[PDB]
């Protein structure tokens, strides 16, 4: 499918960034979850980044990390993320979805058979944290083979080589770590042609949404702020949906022209 | 790119995220550099002659192997300063972390006998060491926590996910990233990311080599086969390395089988778990049906990392190495009989090694064998436990 890249000439059309939102799949459960998913997307997300719960998340500061740990204890099963995945998209069907996945849960029953359950479930592209672009080949092929975009980071040191092999490989965005001038890296990935960049990592805050667009970029991507409203109000479900939507709400008005 | 292969055959690689490539690329080059390095090699020369104590002895049993056609001697990294073959490999790392002009090391310790290494070859060298330590380990292993504080090192607590091994790990790496233009991640197996399994192999082959010119001098041959526990794969790789090529000589690496392999509570995953990515790497794993990392369960601790270096997973495939499994009640055997026969007090982790070769001894007494076990610690550390199952048993 095309939902990447139709979204983006939306927005470019409305001279407008992307707004997107990363939460762990059933944190704090499968049902809650759903639904929080559901405010994201009426408070106004553009696309949706979701992680897997995995055992041993590297690459996941704390605040995920718990979030991965409260999946657990609603006994949440990659399995039932997949189911997850089906019903949110028979309920959104162009809001791009992508996956933050670990290379075990991807590899463990097969790379290919991996991606053709994302594309079967209507999913539009895979960040795997701990696959460098180095060894990415598999990864990128069977993505890519099944109608998934393959996402790749590119750090802010990024060297030539690397600005080159993430603007050949990535597809769908490329995933632009805030932590050289973000303008210059945002600039040189157009130079490459590059998938439009989100700048995320440490995104928690209205003027850093717009603070991306000026630099450049197609968006931003926030999740420990949006885990953060989750573990705030695990004891009150209802209290959590307002402040998720009030807080999607306020972050996607300052991506707009 | 890389300047040397990170794989062995399908095994290893480096499965990390990006932010991480430039500290592994650089460590590649450091060791790479270091390896043709005439001064780098004397100055590691000198500290494990003299500070250390290498070369160690190889001891011939005699009282065990009496009345049998096998003869059985044992490599003694148990004399190695620190009481663990583990001193050798920290002591080259600490050297590659000056080289790279990192003042700082960090390390993960389960346990904590290679947190207990690293902080003495810090103390050594000079280097501000912090170690990462599941909350679990701090509770269960005051001496060792003990012993890292005296040694001047920071050991820090870790209670994220399950507080064990694999979460010291992570939280390692996560300081690394950020941390790497200063410190150094000295990583404590011949496993991980490349490339680590190739550092830790060359920073353990003087075992295999001095054992070489040892048995050549004592009993003018080869020996038929050298046998060494497998946690993650130094102390074996240490011992193999330098007998790869020799092909008359068996290769026998000795995972923990636990309460026994059908209990599913063993420590086994290279002939008993399954291939999967983590740590850094592709290569046999504990793990759950649908992918979740799981624990290694021993009755000894140092070997229950939940995988097993890329090398040995290498070499059992091609049959150049050959892994089997030993169990708690065997390795227990095995330390009560050297302890007795020989008056050498054996690690636990060196006991699965051990009780291999009884076995060997025991199904065949009439084939004669020249045997030599990488005795890989000395076993003070584990006569509570010992203390504590014979009393439970009666
Ligand atoms: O700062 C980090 N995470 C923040 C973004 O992730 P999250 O906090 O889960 O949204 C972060 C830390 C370390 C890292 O590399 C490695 F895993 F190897 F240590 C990658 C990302
Ligand atoms: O998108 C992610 N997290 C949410 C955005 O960061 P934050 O807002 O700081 O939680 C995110 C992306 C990649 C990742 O792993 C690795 F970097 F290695 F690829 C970990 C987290
Ligand atoms: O086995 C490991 N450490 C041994 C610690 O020794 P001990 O203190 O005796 O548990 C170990 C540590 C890290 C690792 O890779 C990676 F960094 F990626 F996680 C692989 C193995
Ligand atoms: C740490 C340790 C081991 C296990 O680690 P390897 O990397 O598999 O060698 C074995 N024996 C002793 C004495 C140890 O300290
Ligand atoms: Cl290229
Ligand atoms: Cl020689
Ligand atoms: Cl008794
Ligand atoms: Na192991």
């Amino acid at each position: 499918m095309e939902r990447y890249e139709n979204l983006f000439a939306q927005l470019n059309d409305r001279r407008e960034g992307a707004f997107v939102p990363f939460v762990t799949l059933g944190d704090p459960g499968i049902e809650q979850s759903l639904k929080i998913i559901d405010t994201l997307i009426d408070a106004g997300a553009d696309a949706l980044e979701l992680g897997v719960p995995f055992s041993d998340p590297l690459a996941d500061g704390p605040t995920i990390q718990n979030a991965n740990l409260r999946a657990f204890a609603a006994g949440v099963t990659p399995a039932q993320c997949f189911e997850m995945l089906a019903l949110i998209r028979e309920k959104h069907p162009t809001i791009p979805i992508g996956l933050l996945m670990y290379a075990n849960l991807v590899f463990n029953n097969g790379i290919d058979a991996f991606y053709a359950r994302c594309e079967q479930v209507g999913v539009d592209s895979v960040l795997v944290a701990d696959v460098p672009v180095e060894e990415s080949a598999p990864f990128r092929q069977a993505a890519l083979r099944h109608n998934i975009a393959p996402i790749f980071i590119c750090p802010p040191n990024a060297d030539d080589d690397l600005l080159r092999q993430v603007a050949s490989y990535g597809r769908g965005y490329t995933y632009l770590l805030s932590r050289l001038p973000l303008h210059h890296l945002i600039e040189k990935l157009k130079e490459y042609h590059a998938a439009p960049a989100l700048q995320g990592f440490g995104i928690s805050s209205p003027e850093q949404v717009s603070a991306a667009v000026r630099a450049g970029a197609a968006g931003a991507i926030s999740g420990s702020a949006i885990v953060k409203i989750i573990e705030k109000n695990l004891a009150s479900p209802k209290q959590m949906l307002a402040e998720l939507r009030s807080f999607v709400s306020a972050m996607k008005a300052a991506s707009r022209a | 790119t890389t300047l040397l292969n990170p794989y062995f055959g399908e095994f290893g690689g480096m499965y990390v995220p990006q932010i991480l490539m430039p500290a592994l690329n650089q460590l590649e080059e450091a060791f790479v550099s270091a390896q043709k390095d005439p001064e780098f090699q004397a100055q590691f020369a000198d500290l494990l002659k003299n500070y250390a104590g290498r070369p160690t002895a190889l001891t011939k049993c005699q009282n065990i192997t009496a009345g049998t056609r096998t003869t059985l001697y044992l490599k003694r990294e148990d004399l190695l300063h620190g009481g663990a073959h583990k001193t050798n490999q920290v002591l080259g790392q600490a050297l590659l972390a000056k080289r790279m002009g990192k003042s700082e090391i960090i390390a993960e310790t389960g346990a904590g006998q290679h947190g207990v290494a690293s902080a003495l070859a810090s103390a050594l060298l000079g280097l501000k060491c912090r170690i990462y330590m599941g909350a679990k380990d701090v509770e269960r292993q005051s001496p060792n926590v003990f012993r890292m504080r005296l040694m001047g090192a920071e050991v820090i607590p870790v209670h994220s996910g399950s507080a064990t091994l694999k979460d010291a790990c992570n939280e390692a790496l996560r300081d690394w990233s950020g941390s790497y233009e200063t410190a150094h991640y000295m990583l404590g197996t011949a496993a991980g990311p490349h490339p680590y399994p190739t550092i830790v192999r060359e920073f353990q082959r003087m075992i295999g080599e001095e054992t070489k010119a040892q048995i050549l001098d004592k009993e003018g041959r080869l020996p038929d086969a050298v046998i060494a526990c497998v946690g993650g794969g130094s102390n074996a790789i240490g011992m193999f390395a330098d007998f790869i090529n020799d092909t008359s000589v068996g290769l026998i690496g000795v995972e923990p089988g636990g309460h026994g392999i059908e209990t599913g509570e063993h420590g086994a995953p290279l002939k008993h778990g399954r291939v999967g990515i983590y740590f850094g790497m592709k290569a046999p794993m504990m793990q759950t049906a649908d992918g979740q990392i799981e624990e290694s369960y021993s009755i000894s601790a140092g070997l229950d990392f939940p995988s097993v270096g890329p090398q040995h997973a290498y070499l059992n495939s091609i049959g150049r190495a050959d892994y089997v499994s030993i169990t708690d009640d065997e390795a227990l055997e095995a330390f009560k009989t050297l302890c007795r026969h020989e008056g050498i007090i054996p690690a636990l982790e060196s006991s699965h090694a051990l009780a291999h070769a009884l076995k060997m001894m025991r199904e065949q007494p009439e084939k004669e064998q020249l045997l030599v076990v990488n005795l890989s610690g000395r076993g003070d550390k584990d006569i509570f436990t010992v203390h504590d199952i014979l009393k439970a048993r009666g």
